[PDB]
RNA sequence: UUUU
């Protein structure tokens, strides 16, 4: 059953001057009365989103401010979905002609619940097995990236011979500059849900391909880059 | 009453397992009536558009109230910024008596502008504004250079007993105007804007009264040319006085230069006391004595009085020869041998001294917005406006102002069209005193809404004004927009209401008391 | 009166509630809501007080509780 | 009998709705190009239905190869008078680097005689990227200053809507897209009018030529901002020239470092603060150097003591500009600062919610339908906002913007969504047939031909329109082609 | 509910509908000058009915010669704030050729201190052509920051009704006319504000001085844009110096070749890359040769080393522009690129189908009712499009445009259609009386007088307004005078 | 990574900068045998909520936090875990 | 005819008031005001 | 007659034709046209 | 089919709405959204 | 004990 609750702008007993008091009003809570509970759409919506962040929307279950984990933890909060859609393509060696009965690629994705960053691509044209060297050459790379934003354009990037990777960010959050002159961000944050559908954009017939996916947790244990004055030691890299 | 829900698939639409759209128009909780069924957003908006500040604490606010219910936009982001500023007298007018019965005047100009909230200028002495007094004021707001470095709400002297500050809107202002990281949205509308000017005064000396009145203003894009090799510029030296130090000894001029690139001015030869901007163009905040001299490496070539003055690698040195308790003479000096020194007469707290400069710098063209400064006159407003209200601050615990779709009968989408350097014109005001390059305020001006002012008068140095503002803007995000991720479907057209509103508004005076808040 | 405005507008919207929103009616409803025409006790004003007596009173009272 | 709109409304409604199904469904009837808002005494309504088959840049419209190679193609339809849309492309499957897109734009902001581009012919602005301009013929057809010289005071797009059929052989349908309407409005940044000497600039966009020595021979598009057009022609070296039609100077030419074309100054010119050449003096242009990514160009003036020009230009990158100053007089014309509808698949999907993406295979293409997205009511763009389309975008710095009357010269339909359709991973061997059913309503001031079918404005039919408007704010405006 | 509208909203109705008849039919009720769109919280509505007596350029007002000779006279009405309308006449009933046309135009855009023609009085502009301007008293009165200054933050014409009564003795009560409305929006082409120096142009029109030896004398009006008004007085010779009230520099003189006028330069001047005067030189302008057809002139100054200046100007047609630079400063002030409403009786038909035409004998003249044609609502037209409009038109070469703040400077109603009425077979012995019921409604920002008249904007009378522009729509904005 | 010399690491503050949801699982999805001519559209849906402070260009979009619905949350949790986080791109 | 337009309106406005304001009614009125006498 | 979008018009246009003509009502049809509904 | 997850998400959720929501009771649901007791 |  339906319901709509309204948290008064005041507290029981508060005598409030006109001018002042609370400046924000509370968006009305709409609850779906159930024989056992009555969540608000911002819940269900979420629920679903959190659960099937895409089919929940395609389906018609993404209700209200679903980008807010219903756990009465925050007094105030900012919610928001980001639905960037990049079409990771095979990289370029050259207009080096292409036969259908020929070439193909390997491409992998690593998705991290990182605030700004979306996911990291990586592909190998001639289709390669990640050799140890290949790996390191890669990793060493991601790491040694200087103005990481430089490639936030989600543009391919080589490193190993025939090996290219790229970075795709949350177009709107990436959009929020860090440590800039007068720029900075939010206080805390927390992914409320996040899914990705790597639609297989393939010719009806050259449908050749196989993929694997799995969730693996990873937590960042921080190491520091000490501050300094007269001179700050560092290093200059030069990849080829 | 009841809830509505539109399908991702339009009757018949046959989408694939991952096609369609990525959105799901948040449900419609439109309330019901014998003749209409406005959605809480439509409704909330109505009240918000009507009694913004009140309707909220009134409990009548709700749903997408920051969105306009005229089902125009297919998608739109929106919100409200409720910045609360505390305006209060600028001079720490030192008094010996236990009762410094001093009074001050102060007035605010509200511009339904995207990033801008309102403007304000006060007079430590309750003296009214003079023509030339007013003029300097004006020409100052046009000459403000790296205006962004003023949003801090900080007070600024431009006249003798006059100071003035500008207040942005926390976030929209928090959206830069550089090509690198932040650029506005494709356009917008001031969905509703109100401000309460709470009369925060000691319930002892609550003297004072204020007049409020809405005045519509439409901007005129009197655009600046796009230069290439060289560009015309204006060297500005607005002489002023050290809020504390001896006039007849020390001055406090602000020295900027229209198209010349911001370059750090460090005081080298003199006593000390500088504060340079961070804006894109070169400007400085500096106070000092005669002998003192600041310096900096000229970012680009500079001409002046015909003959070239500086070159990229040159070093300009600015000093002041004489400092009368009210007049100021200064000197500008180039490394570049063969160049001659620049000198000019100014008058602190008065008009600026201009210096038709030329900068060897490619110049992006950008329009300047010729906007008629709304009646700032103690009593002009009182005349050209019948729908103005006014009471003593004591009674009306302040002023409540509600802007409205003033210019257009309907809600257009003020977009980039009228965006640019605010440059206020007025009667009796001479533009010859207007600085060149892209300076002054810079913002997209909601050409639909009613601009409006409110002057307070006869209050106490002690009395301060808490300006609780409720700005409701809605617009369409494009790219890089740090907000696009908040846009949803645009409010549905419930003109039924809308019209009513429009009538009320029209029927009403956008001014009220901070007790009717 | 905190939100005397929205309250005012509130009432008018109220009328619009039943009243088939004909710009013609809307007009009347608007005209009405303000208090310009067709009004009844559906009206209210200055409930607060000028400190003069607000203050003076509580000054008069402090000890005058004999009654 | 609730209301009875005349055909011209219905037909209109349905069109400003499904400008394809309207016609297709014979639902389009009456003089439907007129918006039944009833705002005009008289008006000339019209519907241009261009069907352009946007084929891949480096492809043979003839013996298409069943390549199996890819290519990006983004369309940015603008509700402009005689401008349908712009086509972005990319043979090599590569993303849009800031470099790239910044190069793109500047190209469009510095297109000397944009008319010379009406052919919608492909143009390489970046190593693997091309662009082109498709126009609404009939209107464009009406020669700007014209011969019969028909001149339209004000107009207003009554309905854009165009479908981008996904012309692809089941063999290779590998494709996916996503559209979204983003409103745009032009801020008239005016180009001043000067007297004896008006400033301008000299642009030179270098690139390689198709089927030519990627280091031995390079093609550039040399032009001059306020300079009166003048004829050029190779004087000495490997042939390769294409003159302009416009009223300003520009030219496309191919050749090696030995190749030298020349032309005679139409008027005085200063350069680097120096009298470069006067009326007579015959100027020459050549390449000190030519590589695969750079080119040293250098213009020699016939003038005596006229120091010559030397300039480095990375072909495929921007346009290296040389500020200029011609002795010609100039009329002050308006450049139109215009935001550039999100050019990136993601940029679009995150900032615009009402977008709608699809796999080409399933969605037989794409079908966007604009709509009065700004003015809640059909105002009337006129002289109001007409000029040189000069765009910006986040990232793009105008530091590389032409000083002259450049770019796409038209009138942007104030109130009306401009949309974007990105097609990603399309088969080299596949094309996008673009049938647009664009229509407008305008007024005639002077002409000899148009003011004939000028009739009365549509009968003001609120409910109709009312609804129409509801459905718009209501919809996505982007649908499976299968829905046109 | 009766659909009861304020008796003043009704006034507005008929006024809008029939601005002239409404008054006569007493249907002019209440403050009919305010638009009942229930928009403005407050506003001032005014209506000026200024009457102008249009006589044939040469024909006297005193004595009426019953020549049985004719003359083509046309009027262009613009919904400009203070500008009532413009009128041009050919003393030979002649056609408006191109040059004539262009000259006409050319002039209007180079009208320096346009305020100098506030006086209805004519002004030759071509071999047999004259033109003049009709201001709306009360508004024109609004001195733009002078001694007496009031101001309006924005406005919108509430209607405009001009009726050109055919005042002609029934004797030669002959000729005909054609009226039609053409909506035109303006574009703000900007005139960059400058500092130390400001570019400009020295115009010098030339044409026979009615009542002086054709080949001998010649009346010419030469001006110099940025150059501050200078007081010119004949220095040596045959009299003939009419000065300007204007803010810039302009003067109309006439006389023998040897005649000389001179004034002191109020600021340094440059011409042909060279210097000409200091803020104190004694500039001397005179004529070299005077042909009933042509005319050579030349100006010089006391500036030591100041070269002389010389150019020619075929009398009667066009001006001799002189790229100049002045030692003073300019304001951002921009001109308004405005399409010129079909000046030929030709196009008018060939373009405006809801145009009318009757004989002046039956239709006692022509009465036109301007109406909101631009946008479907009564948007407010403020500052946004104010400036010295310079009309452009096919054929007209911008080249001929001055360079400073010239032309009729005023605001344009971003809504109301402009209209033109051409009278053709009129007899010189006839005069066209012009009743002009034009009423605008705006808002005040600063002033000492107007304010007190501002009240509340007319309540939203949706029902009326509705039908209002509904009728105006289906109706020819032109009508038989006698139908007012 | 298992078998990587932290010697190749760049000194200073380089690498991709950012805050990591110290809560969510990260994933990996490798694809092989994808014809060069075939590509992958990565339609994502990243939801997130934080608490704005100053200069935030979002504080406006801020307001009241979500109410506690662990009554439901619970399900979601024990639900996710119940299954993989990996599915067919035809079940979204 | 003493401002044909004027009367021509009085008629159109006359009908209006003394009849519902259907946004669609109006049309027929404005249309009757001159040409199609509405039924 | 393939237009879905079009059908989604004649459907509402269909209604409108015999609908009370209230713009409030119009909202109703305009949502019905999209084939919306009152959930529960 | 598209939204396969949100399917159970519903069965699950829905079921909950009626059941005596309890960690235990719940688990059982999350289990029914897929599993079978054998 | 109550006025505001
Ligand atoms: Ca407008």
């Amino acid at each position: 059953e339906q319901a709509t609750i309204l948290k008064p702008q005041l507290l029981p007993g508060e005598s409030v001057a006109p001018s002042g008091g609370r400046g924000t009003m509370d968006p009305p809570v709409h609850e779906i009365c159930a024989q056992s509970i009555d969540p608000s759409e911002g819940a269900v919506g979420w629920f679903y989103k959190y659960m099937d962040p895409a089919g929940a929307v395609e389906s018609g279950k993404a209700l209200g401010e679903f980008s807010k984990v219903p756990d009465g933890l925050l007094r105030y909060s900012v919610d928001a979905e980001q639905r960037p859609i990049v079409t990771i393509e095979c990289p370029t060696v050259s207009e080096s002609d292409l036969p259908l009965d020929g070439k193909l690629w390997r491409v992998s994705f690593i998705s991290f619940p990182a605030f700004r960053l979306n996911f990291i691509a990586l592909a190998n044209i001639n289709n390669e097995a990640l050799t140890l060297e290949t790996r390191n050459t890669f990793i060493q790379t991601l790491n040694n990236i200087t103005n990481w934003r430089d490639l936030g354009t989600g543009q391919w990037a080589q490193f190993a011979p025939g090996w290219y990777y790229s970075i795709y960010v949350l177009p709107n959050t990436y959009a929020m500059a860090e440590i800039g002159d007068r720029t900075d961000s939010v206080t805390q944050f927390r992914k409320v849900y996040k899914g990705i559908t790597f639609e297989f954009n393939a010719p009806t017939l050259i449908d050749q391909g196989w993929w694997v996916g799995a969730h693996i947790p990873v937590k960042p244990q921080s190491e520091t880059i000490p501050a300094a004055e007269r001179f700050s030691a560092g290093s200059m890299t030069v990849s080829a | 009453q009841a809830t509505i829900l539109k399908p991702q698939l339009l009757p018949g639409e046959s989408v694939a397992p991952s096609g369609g759209r990525g959105t799901m128009d948040p449900p419609v909780h439109e309330i019901c009536a014998q003749s209409i069924d406005p959605s809480e957003g439509a409704v909330g908006w109505f009240y918000k558009y009507m009694d913004p500040a009140g309707a909220v604490e009134s409990g009548k606010a709700l749903g997408e109230f920051s969105k306009v219910p005229d089902g125009l936009l297919r998608y739109s982001v929106d919100a409200e910024q409720r910045p609360i500023v505390t305006i209060e007298c600028p001079t720490v007018s030192e008094s010996d008596l236990p009762l410094d019965g001093k009074l001050w005047r102060v007035s605010f100009i509200s511009f339904p502008a995207f990033r801008l909230n309102f403007i304000a200028l006060a007079n430590i002495n309750n003296e009214a504004l003079t023509l030339e007094t007013r003029n300097t004021f004006i020409q100052t707001l046009n000459n403000i250079t790296n205006w962004r470095d003023l949003g801090t709400g900080q007070w600024a002297q431009f006249a003798p007993g006059w100071y003035y500050s500008i207040y942005v809107l926390p976030n929209t202002y928090a959206m830069a105007e550089i090509g690198d990281r932040t650029d506005s949205v494709t356009q917008f509308r001031k969905v509703y804007k109100g401000i309460t000017f709470e009369f925060n005064a000691p319930t002892l000396i609550d003297q004072g009264w204020w007049v409020g009145a809405h005045i519509p203003v439409k901007p005129q894009s009197e655009t600046i040319p796009a230069a290439e090799r060289f560009s015309a510029g204006s060297m500005t030296v607005s002489a002023s006085n050290a809020i504390f130090q001896p006039s007849n000894t020390v001055a406090r001029i602000v020295w900027s230069i229209t198209p010349l690139p911001v370059a750090t001015v460090a005081l080298t030869t003199g006593t000390g006391g500088t504060n340079n901007t961070s804006g894109k163009f070169f400007s400085v905040e500096i106070d000092g004595n005669v002998n003192s001299v600041w310096t900096f490496t000229a970012p680009a070539s500079i001409l002046a009085e015909g003959e070239p003055f500086a070159e990229e690698g040159d070093t300009t040195s600015f000093s002041m020869t004489t400092i009368t308790a009210d007049t100021v003479v200064y000197s500008v000096s180039s490394s570049l041998t063969g160049s001659s020194v620049i000198v000019r007469g100014v008058t602190k707290g008065s008009g600026v001294s201009i210096t038709p400069v030329t900068v060897g710098i490619d110049t992006e063209a950008v329009n300047r917005l010729s906007i008629e400064m709304p009646a700032l006159t103690t009593e002009e407003v009182t005349t050209n406006v019948p729908k103005y209200e006014q009471f003593l601050c004591k009674e009306s615990g302040g002023a409540y102002i509600v802007h409205y779709k003033m210019n257009n009968p309907v809600f257009e989408m003020t977009g980039e069209e009228n965006f640019g350097g605010f440059q206020f014109h007025y009667p009796g005001y001479d533009p010859e005193n207007n600085a060149l390059g892209l300076r002054g305020i810079v913002d997209t001006f909601e050409n639909n809404f009613s601009s409006a002012v409110v002057h307070f008068w006869g209050i106490s140095q002690s009395a301060t004004i808490v300006c609780k503002t409720y700005d409701g803007w809605e617009g369409t995000t494009n790219a890089g927009s740090t907000v696009g991720q908040f846009a949803h479907t645009g409010a549905e057209e419930e003109d039924e209401v809308v019209q009513l509103a429009n009538r009320l508004q029209m029927e009403l005076t956008g001014v009220y008391q901070a007790d009717d808040n | 009166f905190a939100g005397t405005v929205s309250a005012l507008a509130s009432i008018g919207l109220g009328l619009l509630g039943k009243s088939s929103a004909t710009p013609s009616v809307i007009k009347g409803i608007a005209q009405q809501a303000v208090g310009a025409v067709q009004a009844n006790p559906g009206i209210l004003e200055g409930a607060v007080k000028a400190i003069g007596s607000v203050g003076a009173r509580l000054v008069g009272s402090i000890k005058a509780r004999r009654a």
